């Protein structure tokens, strides 16, 4: 067996979601942001946000709403999280004690279902009647919000409709009503049915289906005086109430998807729209009083006000201030002026807060010489792209490099004093037959630029016709200056072609010392690519110089240096390449029982393949034959999204389900057959999108102790901006800190009353099985945060073992000396 | 795709066994012995006629391909049987058919297993696949006496005696060589036309074509009285040789 | 000729990887030296010598050198090891099933969570593999074995069983003793949880009729870790076996003790209802908990969801190769 600890060296930074409410009290105006597993409730000032209380929740935070039913003085909080367990919550202060209480909670997930494509959708309803969720598809459930509903059952009503868009409750109704947007052969259309909780099922709607565009993406609810719907697309937007039926396609938002809408104006006269660009607009509704006394929906109107961050959510508080909810990069407060500025923008930028955005690469380098290290990550998405320093300093000092374009890998070259850094921006199909960048950008900011002129694809004769207003990708490698980072040189890649991985390193006997990218020739008619390069640069006296090009058949989804060898992996191929006294690439040996290859790492002679679907695979070069030998394999089947060698015999992969797993080969050498079987001998729901796994530590190292029960620092960055760090324990050492968990988690209250033991259960749709080999650092880190009370109740009957002394009671004062040890990994 | 399992009575002269030196009243007598040494080895254990019959045909088979002086005929029966089992579900552990094989086998016979028998059977099951080239489906003559049976209509007594009559020329029959020259379907409508002839019978009354004087023709196509002569001959000959007589 | 079995060498195939373990010996990918065919093999080791050749692995040459249909995997031959010359007592080399290779697996394209299937994808699929099944039970062999990850998908959409290992003959004139524990516990039929030991062909409808469930949710219908948390989950769903709905139960073995919790009314439809009508009068059949109450695999292939597949419209599942990555 193995034994492993994970601890969170930077919490999620992307917004998930926000909502804007009376939550802590009455009086006040809240608003709760909710980044993955942390919910952090802010109170509204006229200068900023005064934060007031956080708390972290065993679950992914997908449905986060706020209703106040009769009865009570202030709102509460429904949230329902990815493995399907809700709650509601109410905040309570007493003095200067606050505390969440979980009034309702239960697990709503049913044993049978289909999981919906446009994922969960929680709505309440305006009377706070029920609450509507959308789990699975053909199927709509509902949690009456009765007072003795403490458990919070539920029944589901059969749905005719399965492939839904999306659904939110009416306002302005008679009875429980629901708007939802769906889709069938026929396209997309707006359907209306009511709620019925005594017959439990629905009953015909107020209003007839209209069919509505066919990218249909948001329903709207619009409250009274309007009442009805606004159904926001890709070209136009609709209002639709009964007989009345408005359109409005202006053609500036035909541009850019809109993704986020928000209420401005409680009477419904105004809402929030962004999109995709980071344009934020006005969506105005025009009132017409008729005679009657009645106001009718005259007209719509959109009107662009400026830009902020490409926002997931949008709230828009009191004021002009708005909270830009971001999560590809940095979250804002903005304020919205009457007056536009002199370049026509009503939106100016307040705060800015530090978002680490996707990680879609990073490495460890000492910049300063320290013995320390320091975190560069590629970090952010589209304009938001940036690269972040990130050091030890209590808290984080980060430095932020905006590239204004997307960053998909980087690699260190000392010699050279700079980073490589992989990066591509989006480019439109213009008028000129060419194509046109929506704003400048690292890889046109370069001091010095180069483009490919390679001949190897340009025999063609494969037809690829362009559309005006098409997207493109143009792929470039950058070089950064390690101290000014100044972008010194952009090399811009072939048309269509992609840049998957980077290395710097020597080959052979070769004393220079490369930039080497692989690539991949991606047309939209292929299901996987069928052409590909393996490019070596060497940057020398302020030049990026192409040096050799190898030619290959299939995507270089990974690379790494091995031995003075070049390893990469084609596809499904995995291929060693040697560096020849000519200066170019030449194959040796080659394995070829893979899916894909999308990971590579190695150790000595040791290779480790993460594959597609076929999880891990270990390999090793034999230099006396000169080739490959397939030493183990994971047959367990997993998607794999980052690998990493932990030791010689211990290793580990990450899942597209946020889960993290460790294989060890079986060490039992009486038949083949128990040799070749990775077994999983450790097993871990993280919450988390591990992108990449990378060995090192941000601590300060040099002249110092740096004695810890723990052994070895791998770091890993994720898509919410959550870096982690795994480290190995003795089986002594994981005893200790697994019983303590047991005892921590009989002790620690969690919000909804949540299972720590289920939330960390390795889950995928298929399979739930309890956590093993993991030692949840986050809640061992948690003792030193509870009470004194607390802590002597955990500790009570507490012994060690296979030290000094066989068996060693513990006492609070000793297990809080211990866990201050391992706060200083992190 | 599939092996070829039948040869000319004239090919017999040519076994391996032949061509070093043992002469054809030998080679019939050892064929006989095994196959009996088969049948009454898989008899004692319980073990259903087809099971007999699969390893009895994989033993004329084998001695096909190799000659009985390196081979003792004991060891390769017991290996048919084994293998036998396994094939048609009826499975035995080696050691059950050492143990009864030596209860049958006197003390010169069994010599025949050396000084380790359950380990000259198992060791042989590798030379037994390889020899009869993985073809383990076997189909008999007893299926197709049933099959044919069953459509005739009369005497249900003179039928019942037809049967069983045949059914004996059957296990008869697995003590010789016809395994190898004849498909099951002829083997089955040669030991009816046996009986028929023995008993006196007429078969073709019972027939749906009872004017269809070849009655065997809508069974099996393309059959010579000639061959089933030929077969009703060899079968007779094993009794008259011996002191047994036709069962009647 | 093409015919003479096991005197070939493996040295023909070069040896690519080990894509599975199996019962009697692990599989491996590996291509032939002379027409470059991509061909799985399965090490067939009697080196164990306990009981000498497995008789698994003679049951799979047994039947698959009798089956020939496209939904049934293809034995292509038997080679071997370098034979020891002149020794063949002390020859332990060992045997290798030769098969054709399929690039993938059921269960590993569902677990992975990297396939959807259409509708249409579904009718593809499910005719290929109750085809092959009928073909199967038409010559009277029950697979006995039927879990996502025997069936084998080419990513043309070609479906073919493959693990036989378990596959004995039916007779239905002479009922003989069976094994009980034959099918995994998920894919397992209620009359076997009961212990019925003289079992029907419908064993194999019951594994398929979970199976077809479940390419509509991506999840298996029922699943439990002991057999009476199985005949739980089945009673939930199903309806509890009694003679109301299964006049025999009182015959089998367990029923008295294997009581599930409470004496459930049927709610299939019910949980099911997201499934489209002529996939769910299909799966109402098939998982009946009475197995001569429940279809065959003749009569799936005569109903409304099946029987107008065109078996040429091969409608391959939906499988990202690319993007997946990002
Ligand atoms: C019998 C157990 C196996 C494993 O589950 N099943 C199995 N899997 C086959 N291919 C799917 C497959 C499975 C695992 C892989 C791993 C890496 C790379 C590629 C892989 C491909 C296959 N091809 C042909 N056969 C014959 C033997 C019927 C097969 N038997």
């Amino acid at each position: 067996m193995s034994y492993n600890y994970v601890v969170t060296a930077q919490k999620p930074t992307a917004v998930n979601g926000c909502v804007t409410g009376h939550f802590t009290s009455a009086e006040d105006l809240n608003l709760l942001i909710a980044k993955n597993t942390r919910l952090e409730i802010y109170v509204v000032t006229a200068e900023g946000l005064r934060p007031v209380k956080e708390v972290g929740m065993y679950g992914k935070i997908a449905v986060m709403e706020l209703f106040r039913p009769k009865g009570e003085s202030k709102d509460l909080l429904f949230i329902l999280t990815a493995k399907y367990n809700a709650c509601i919550l109410e905040y309570k202060q007493s003095g200067e004690s606050i505390d969440i209480i979980t009034r309702a909670h239960g697990n709503v997930q049913d044993r049978i279902g289909r999981p919906s494509e446009t994922g969960i959708i929680g709505i309440i309803d305006p009377e706070c009647r029920m609450i509507g969720l959308r789990l699975y598809d053909g199927l709509f459930k509902v949690i009456p919000l009765d007072r003795d509903n403490k458990e919070l059952k539920a029944f589901n009503i059969r749905l005719e409709e399965l492939h839904v868009i999306d659904v939110k409750f009416l306002y302005g109704c008679q009875a429980p009503t629901i708007c939802f947007v769906y889709q069938d052969p026929q396209g997309r259309h707006v359907k209306t049915y009511e709620v019925s909780l005594r017959e439990k099922e629905f009953n015909k709607g107020p209003w007839k289906q209209e069919n509505v565009e066919a990218e249909a993406s948001m329903v709207i609810a619009v409250p009274e005086p309007f009442g009805g719907a606004i159904i926001i697309g890709q070209e136009s937007i609709t209002y639709h109430n009964g007989d009345k039926y408005l359109a409005i396609a202006p053609p500036i938002i035909k541009q850019s998807t809109i993704v986020c809408h928000n209420r401005v104006d409680p009477n419904g006269s105004r809402y929030l729209l962004g999109d995709m660009e980071g344009r934020l607009f006005m969506l105005l509704l025009e009132k017409e009083e008729q005679m009657d006394g009645t106001v009718t929906l005259k007209d719509l109107r959109v009107e662009l006000l400026g830009e902020t961050s490409i926002a997931e959510c949008l709230t828009y508080l009191d004021n002009g201030v708005v909270f830009v909810g971001s999560r590809l990069g940095d979250s804002q407060l903005v304020k919205l002026n009457v007056d536009s500025n002199e370049q026509g923008s009503y939106v100016v930028a307040m705060e800015t807060f530090t978002n680490l955005g996707p990680i879609v690469d990073m490495c460890v380098v000492d910049l300063e010489r320290q013995g320390q290290g320091q975190l560069v990550t590629c970090s952010g998405a589209f304009k938001e792209g940036s690269l972040r320093i990130i050091r030890n300093g209590q808290k984080l000092h980060i430095r932020t490099v905006p590239l204004y374009e997307s960053p998909r890998k980087i690699c260190y070259q000392e010699v050279s004093q700079c980073f490589g850094v992989l990066s591509s921006r989006i480019e439109v199909q213009d008028t000129s037959g060419g194509t046109t960048a929506l704003r400048p950008s690292a890889s046109t900011q370069a001091l010095s630029s180069s483009v490919s002129s390679s001949k190897l694809f340009s025999s063609s004769t494969a037809p690829h016709e362009t559309s005006f207003g098409e997207e493109v990708e143009v792929h470039n490698l950058l070089i950064i200056d390690q101290h000014t980072f100044e972008v010194l040189h952009a090399h811009q890649f072939l048309q269509n072609e992609y840049a998957l991985s980077l290395v710097s390193c020597k080959l052979g006997k070769d004393p220079n010392t490369y930039f080497i990218v692989g690539t991949a020739m991606v047309y939209p008619e292929e299901a996987e690519p069928k052409q590909g390069r393996i490019v070596v640069f060497q940057y020398s006296d302020g030049k990026l110089q192409t040096v050799a090009e190898k030619e290959v058949k299939g995507a270089v989804y990974s690379m790494v240096e091995f031995n003075g060898k070049l390893l990469a992996s084609i596809n499904s191929t995995v291929r060693l390449y040697e560096w020849t006294t000519e200066k170019e690439l030449r194959t040796e040996c080659n394995h070829y029982n893979n899916i894909m290859a999308l990971y590579l790492k190695t150790k000595g002679d040791f290779i480790l393949v993460g594959d597609l679907m076929r999880s891990v695979l270990l390999l090793a070069y034999k230099p006396m034959e000169g080739n490959f030998e397939e030493i183990a394999r994971d047959f367990n089947p997993n998607w794999m999204s980052a690998v990493e060698i932990l030791d010689d015999d211990n290793f580990l992969g990450a899942e597209n389900a946020f889960n993290l797993f460790v294989c060890q080969k079986d060490s039992a050498a009486t038949t083949d057959e128990e040799r070749q079987h990775l077994q999983e001998v450790g097993l871990f729901h993280l919450g988390e999108f591990v992108n990449v796994f990378c060995h090192g530590s941000l601590v300060m190292q040099n002249l110092g102790e740096t004695s810890t029960p723990t052994q070895g620092s791998v770091l890993f960055g994720t898509v919410n901006g959550m870096i982690g760090l795994v480290t190995s324990l003795s089986e002594s050492w994981y005893n200790l800190l697994l019983d303590m968990q047991n005892r921590l988690n009989k002790v620690i209250k969690s919000v909804g009353k949540i299972e720590h033991s289920f939330w960390r259960s390795f889950h995928t749709e298929r399979k739930t099985e309890p956590a093993t080999g993991f030692i949840d650092g986050d809640l061992i880190e948690s003792f030193l945060d509870i009470s004194r009370p607390k802590m002597q109740e955990v500790v009570a009957n507490l012994q060690y073992d296979d030290g000094s002394g066989m068996k060693r009671e513990a006492t609070a004062d000793d297990l809080i000396k211990v866990v201050e040890e391992l706060t200083r990994i992190h | 795709t599939k092996p070829c399992w039948y040869w000319d009575k004239k090919d017999l002269a040519h076994t391996p066994s032949q061509l070093e030196g043992l002469d054809p009243a030998t080679e019939a007598r050892y064929r006989r012995e095994g196959a009996r040494f088969i049948f009454d080895v898989g008899t004692r254990l319980g073990l259903h006629y087809d099971t007999l019959a699969t390893g009895i045909i994989y033993f004329h088979r084998f001695y096909m391909f190799h000659s009985f002086k390196q081979f003792p005929r004991y060891v390769t029966g017991a290996c048919c049987l084994f293998l036998a089992g396994k094939v048609e579900e009826t499975p035995k552990k080696c050691k059950d058919i050492i143990k009864t094989a030596r209860s049958l086998l006197n003390d010169v016979q069994f010599g025949q297993f050396g000084d380790d028998p359950k380990e000259e059977v198992m060791v042989l099951e590798r030379i037994l696949l390889q020899t009869i080239k993985f073809d383990l489906q076997v189909e008999h003559p007893y299926q197709f006496l049933l099959k044919y049976a069953k459509q005739l209509k009369g005497d249900k007594n003179k039928i019942q005696k037809l049967v069983q009559m045949a059914w004996t020329f059957v296990n008869d029959s697995l003590c010789t060589t016809l395994s190898l020259q004849w498909e099951p379907e002829i083997i089955a409508v040669a030991v009816m036309y046996l009986a028929g002839r023995l008993c006196k019978f007429e078969i073709q009354e019972w027939t749906s074509k009872p004017m269809y004087r070849r009655w065997w023709e809508q069974f099996v196509q393309d059959v010579p009285v000639d061959v089933l002569e030929d077969i009703c001959h060899q079968i007779l000959d094993l009794y008259s040789q011996g002191k047994q007589q036709m069962p009647h | 000729t093409e015919s003479d079995w096991g005197k070939r060498c493996v040295d023909k195939f070069d040896i690519i990887g080990i894509i599975g373990e199996g019962t009697y010996g692990q599989v491996y990918k590996a291509k032939d030296k002379d027409t470059g065919e991509l061909v799985a093999l399965k090490k067939v080791r009697l080196d164990n010598e306990k009981e000498g050749f497995p008789i698994t692995a003679i049951r799979e040459i047994k039947i698959l050198r009798q089956l020939i249909h496209r939904s049934v995997v293809n034995m292509k031959e038997i080679v071997t090891d370098k034979q020891d010359a002149l020794d063949f007592k002390k020859d332990k080399g060992a045997f290798y099933l030769v098969f054709e290779y399929m690039d993938h697996d059921l269960m590993g394209l569902l677990e992975s969570g990297l396939v959807h299937f259409s509708e249409d994808h579904i009718k593809s699929f499910m005719k290929q593999l109750m085809e092959g099944l009928e073909y199967c039970h038409k010559k009277n062999f029950l697979h006995r074995d039927i879990k996502c990850s025997n069936i084998l998908l080419n990513n043309s959409g070609q479906i073919k069983l493959a693990d036989f290992g378990l596959a004995r003959l039916y007779n239905s004139e002479e009922s003989r003793p069976y094994t009980n524990k034959v099918i995994t516990l998920w894919y397992r039929p209620p009359e076997l949880l009961l212990g019925e030991e003289r079992y029907t062909p419908a064993i194999d409808v019951w594994s398929c009729g979970c199976i077809l469930g479940e390419l509509f949710t991506k999840k298996p219908i029922f699943q439990a870790n002991l057999e009476l948390a199985q005949l739980e989950l089945i009673s939930r769903l199903c309806g509890s076996p009694c003679p109301a709905v299964w006049p025999d139960v009182i015959r089998l073995p367990y029923f008295n003790t294997m009581k599930p919790k409470k004496q459930y009314r049927r709610r299939l439809r019910e949980e099911f209802s997201f499934i489209p009508s002529a996939a769910l009068d299909l799966l109402d059949h098939m998982l009946t908990l009475d197995p001569s109450k429940r279809c065959t695999a003749e009569q799936t292939l005569q109903s409304d969801f099946l029987k107008d597949v065109e078996l040429s419209k091969m409608a391959p599942p939906d499988l990202p190769h690319w993007q997946d990555c990002h």
